RNA sequence: CCGAGCGCGGGAACAACCGAGACCGCCAGCUAAGGCCCCCAAGUCUGGGCUAAGUGGUAAAGGAUGUGGCGCCGCGAAGACA
RNA sequence: GGGGAGGUUUGGCACCUCGAUGUCGGCUCGUCGCAUCCUGGGGCUGAAGAAGGUCCCAAGGGUUGGGCUGUUCGCCCAUUAA
RNA sequence: CGGAAGGGAUAACCGCUGAAAGCAUCUAAGCGGGAAGCCCGCCCCAAGAUGAGGCCUCCCACGGCGUCAAGCCGGUAAGGAC
């Protein structure tokens, strides 16, 4: 009868950027956000690694979506459909881009919300220097 | 490249002359070799793209030392009735059609003189701000499609 | 970005030279600088006016340590100009050259839980030939089958009045130091005794 | 073949397309189509080329010094193209 | 003479709906589309100027009151940036 | 009274320097100009912004069961309500 583990301690990850591909460094800050990398798995809990990323506003993407790259988010009214591409979204709020690439690839329920709150991007870099950040490649 | 000072850097290269020093950013993946009184630049392979950026900062280098070898002068010619030219201080005023005299303002690292209210010369260290500036004088009044009047250049007219 | 509040006292016409300047009246009798906010420790800058004095009876609310703090008669009200910082003490409407124009900020009249004919004159139906059930009705809402939904905001029924409104680039027309009162154009919204909050205008 | 297999796997979802004929059990293993970065199981596997458009991520006649690749002809060190 | 695109027109097929899916036109309320009527920005012109022609960009906003007609449409009348 | 002004990024388009290609080219490196449109700007909504924020000020221990655990009971402070 499988082994159906306990109560765990977080452990949070401090994570560059500068220079990391999107998408590259969006899968490993999921799959770690939850825990598909400790062998300790377990589908339902949650124990993900509290992935902690600074400079997140220095992220390289690949061809032309810079100006190519579109982020759709619709309202409720008529052509509330607000039109934003990544050039004005790294001048802006930079570390929301990394956000949604991580939030978009996360089991998409309950606990998915769950794991999100693990998620903690920044630009700086700095972060809550707290009491755990072990400096992950 | 008499009296000059070329130089390396991780990704520009800078120009020492009489006139000045002006910072050109050339491409990474070449060769600037100094040797002693000569410049030259290779190209890591011969691509359709690598010999674009070749002979591109072959030349642009040969630019950046004539930038502060002599110095340029971007002249222009100005025609019509009440078109006339007036250097107020280091700026040029002109009179050309419009209600109100419009002003010309200094651009940092040119200075331009003027032998006649129709003639108007346009120094400058860069050879890309004395096009874009003198093309912008240019600009103001565009040369008449019909006659002959407004800016131009040494370049024949339209008629 | 000047600022300072008051109420609408009433409002009626003058004589300018010899033409008729229609206006309305606003009260700025003195206002106490009661908090400001540094970005240094707020994240911003803004001066919040405290107004209308106040017998310490209703002021017993620990508003009083506030006061107190800030050295201020305990007022009855108090909003935040936008980064308009005086100097330590207090504005008038010394503020106000007359002839300057100025923004005008204030709570509409309430119009109960109006009627679409009235809250977006609207056009409703024909007094005559035919229905007697619709003549102030808002008609069709929405379409057949697809979407087969209401557009979120169709302009229905609902309440009308008692939203915070500004009305904008108005002559200051006269300013009364001797006994703190402000002359304006006329048209600013609230009904009488009604606060209402003043500011240089948006022009340049 | 569905119908009578709207039972299962893939195809996002979809009786009839690819896979495979569910007697029951199992927290055993091989496989099929199909896939192997993440939502999602399993290669960010090896090696060589192509594409720069997001093509991929679905259209035609028709158009062009787009890119790479392989051939034929005229001209040229008695000096050509520009 | 050829190639399309759209799915507003007239049809075609008879798939859902005949133990009911109320058809025209108007009023009200609109919303969306651009293939743009106007206003803004351009290329050309057989563009002196003014004016206009055509192509391009562009939905943000605007897109009139009547005569007739059940009318949609259109004709007309007085305008209009339209 | 408002539709703005103005700042920025642009559409078509006009351009500087400039190879590939001894010329030339608005371009492939770099740069500048360019709409009532896009983004701010304006007004209003707005921390159920479950990511629930921030700022100033006021009140402040156990008073009893629960040893260990969060809890539970009557009285209270700011104050709130009726």
């Amino acid at each position: 009868k499988t082994y159906v583990p306990k109560q765990v301690e977080p452990r949070w990850v401090l994570i560059d950027a500068e220079g990391k591909t999107l998408g590259r460094l969006a899968t490993k800050i999921a799959t770690l956000l939850r825990g598909k990398h400790r062998p300790d798995w377990t589908p339902n809990v949650a124990m993900g690694d509290f992935v902690v990323v600074v400079n997140a506003d220095k992220i390289r993407v690949t061809g032309k979506k810079l100006e190519q790259k579109i982020y759709t988010r619709y309202s409720g009214y008529p052509g509330g459909l607000k039109k934003i591409p990544l050039e004005k979204m790294l001048a802006t709020h930079p570390e929301r881009v990394l956000e949604h690439a991580v939030k978009g690839m996360l089991p998409k329920g309950p606990l998915g919300r769950r794991l999100f709150k693990r998620l903690k991007v920044y630009a700086g870099p700095d972060h809550p220097h707290q009491a755990q950040r072990p400096e992950k490649l | 490249p008499k009296g000059v000072s070329v130089e390396v850097a991780p990704g520009r290269v800078k120009v020492k002359g009489p006139k000045g020093e002006l910072e050109v950013p050339v491409s990474p993946e070449m060769r600037v070799v100094v040797e002693e009184g000569v410049v030259r630049v290779e190209r890591p392979s011969d691509e359709r793209r690598h010999k674009s950026l070749h002979g591109l900062t072959r030349t642009l280098i040969a630019n950046a030392v004539k930038g502060v070898s002599e110095g340029y002068s971007k002249e222009l010619l100005i025609k019509g009735i009440g078109y006339r030219a007036r250097l107020v201080g280091r700026a040029l005023e002109l009179t050309v059609g419009f209600s109100h005299p419009v002003v010309v303002e200094p651009p940092e690292g040119i200075t331009f003189e003027v032998p006649e209210p129709t003639r108007v010369r346009v120094s400058g260290i860069d050879k890309q701000k004395v096009g874009q500036v003198a093309a912008n004088i240019r600009a103001i009044r565009k040369p008449s499609a019909y006659h002959e009047k407004g800016i131009y250049y040494a370049g024949e007219p339209v008629r | 970005m000047k600022g300072i509040l008051g109420v609408k006292v009433g409002m009626t016409r003058i004589f300018r030279d010899d033409r008729a300047v229609p206006v309305t009246v606003i009260l700025a009798g003195p206002c106490p600088v009661v908090q400001r906010r540094t970005p240094e420790k707020d994240g911003y800058t803004a001066v919040q006016l405290g107004f209308l004095p106040q017998n310490p009876k209703r002021v017993n609310r620990p508003l009083k340590g506030h006061f107190a703090k800030a050295g201020v008669e305990p007022v009855r009200i108090l909003r935040e100009i936008r980064d308009f910082n005086p100097e330590g003490d207090t504005v008038t409407v010394e503020i106000f050259k007359p002839g300057e124009r100025v923004d005008v900020t204030g709570t509409s009249k309430g119009r109960g839980f109006a009627g679409v004919m009235k809250r977006w004159n609207f056009a409703g139906g024909p007094d005559s030939h035919g229905a007697h059930k619709i003549h102030r009705h808002p008609g069709s809402i929405g379409n057949r089958k697809t979407p087969g939904r209401v557009y979120k905001g169709k302009k229905m029924a609902g309440h009308y009045g008692a939203e915070r409104v500004t009305v904008m680039n108005l002559e200051v027309v006269d300013v009364i130091p001797e006994e703190n009162l402000l002359l304006v154009k006329g048209a600013v919204p609230g009904p009488n005794g009604g606060l209402v909050i003043v500011r240089e205008t948006k022009k340049a």
